[PDB]
């Protein structure tokens, strides 16, 4: 079950 | 024994035309269970264990969609990267993601991590409390900046304490067969002379799961690791791992020696002797 | 950062001559990830070669596992080819029944 990468979490 | 899930996500920029190269694997321990290729045909998260299978066409769009999102973050990444580093539009550009959960044998939270690398280095990592980061150099400490005023950690922290192991103890029950299997390794020792005087003891362990192993030689009960040669663990490519260890002995004196194995799959440490 | 990859060419169970197997070539330790890895036999490329999903390590290094269905014999001579930006030359390692 992957993460819910959140738009914002760019580098 | 402890358990672990674990994602791996490699970007590479293609700078002639197109977008990255994206491959995501996800591990049970170390059984690989899914995957992701931005290069084939069905651009869907594949099932590469059979246990995962039963999850339904909701898993597999959830799963799909946040793999994809996962693709698009690396894409900006390494715009925004090229930029930090002061690089070319020429070249091309490494981005790695790991993160996972690990959980010891009464199946609770043991540990968290999330780590991220640019070429091949450390960039940024979470730390072990789920509370802060290790920022290796100015770039990434620009990073930590904007991860901090988001609030990343404590949102990354819920994932890995809850969600991570939640989904670990499930995919643990139903794949149990196999997941909570241990199988022993399969061991023996071969001879080879080099010379009338030298002769090579090789100590094999084979069709074994999981991974960890430690195989070691003594010389009259005692640990000898001069002239000794240890393989790294090997991947056999029906599930199971290979290893061995050789030592180099005076010929006739093989007796004194012996192979010592130690695996989750032995209730006692085997000692095997030519 | 450039690695150079240890190769390792193996079998997937005991070597028989006349008895069907898999032939393995384990790649690991390198970077960056573009890697070409053909396996041989009697020196010409075999087609059916089927390979790993990308992974790494700890310290950042990639590791692949390419393999085909082979039958050894006693005359046949099986390797991996291995080239990489870190090589010079590519790299053969032979197939030997006791490593």
């Amino acid at each position: 079950f992957v993460l819910e990468l959140e738009p914002e979490w760019t580098v | 024994g402890s358990h672990s899930m674990r994602y791996f996500f490699t970007s590479v920029s293609r700078p002639g035309r197109g977008e990255p190269r994206f491959i995501a694997v996800g591990y049970v321990d170390d059984t690989q269970f899914v995957r992701f290729d931005s290069d084939a045909a069905s651009q869907r998260m594949e099932p590469r264990a059979p246990w995962i299978e039963q999850e339904g066409p909701e898993y597999w769009d959830g799963e799909t969609r946040k793999v994809k999102a996962h693709s698009q973050t690396h894409r900006v990444d390494l715009g925004t990267l090229r930029g930090y580093y002061n690089q070319s539009e020429a070249g091309s550009h490494t981005v790695q993601r790991m993160y996972g959960c690990d959980v010891g044998s009464d199946w609770r939270f043991l540990r968290g991590y999330h780590q991220y690398a640019y070429d091949g280095k450390d960039y940024i990592a979470l730390k072990e409390d789920l509370r802060s980061w290790t920022a290796a150099d100015m770039a990434a400490q620009t990073t930590k900046h904007k991860w901090e005023a988001a609030h990343v950690a404590e949102q990354l922290r819920a994932y890995l304490e809850g969600t991570c192991v939640e989904w670990l103890r499930r995919y643990l029950e139903n794949g149990k067969e196999t997941l909570q299997r241990t199988d022993a390794p399969k061991t023996h020792m071969t001879h080879h002379a080099v010379s009338d005087h030298e002769a090579t003891l090789r100590c094999w362990a084979l069709s074994f799961y999981p991974a960890e192993i430690t195989l070691t030689w003594q010389r009259d009960g005692e640990d000898q690791t001069q002239d000794t040669e240890l393989v790294e663990t090997r991947p056999a490519g029906d599930g199971t791992f290979q290893k061995w260890a050789a030592v180099v002995v005076p010929s006739g004196q093989e007796q004194r020696y012996t192979c010592h194995v130690q695996h989750e799959g032995l209730p006692k440490p085997l000692t095997l002797r030519w | 950062i450039q690695r150079t990859p240890k190769i390792q060419v193996y079998s997937r169970h005991p070597a028989e001559n006349g008895k069907s197997n898999f032939l393995n070539c384990y790649v690991s330790g390198f970077h960056p990830s573009d890697i070409e890895v053909d396996l041989l036999k009697n020196g010409e490329r075999i087609e059916k070669v089927e390979h790993s999903d990308l992974s790494f390590s700890k310290d950042w290094s990639f590791y692949l596992l390419y393999y085909t269905e082979f039958t050894p014999t006693e005359k046949d001579e099986y390797a991996c080819r291995v080239n990489h930006v870190t090589l010079s030359q590519p790299k053969i390692v032979k197939w030997d029944r006791d490593m």
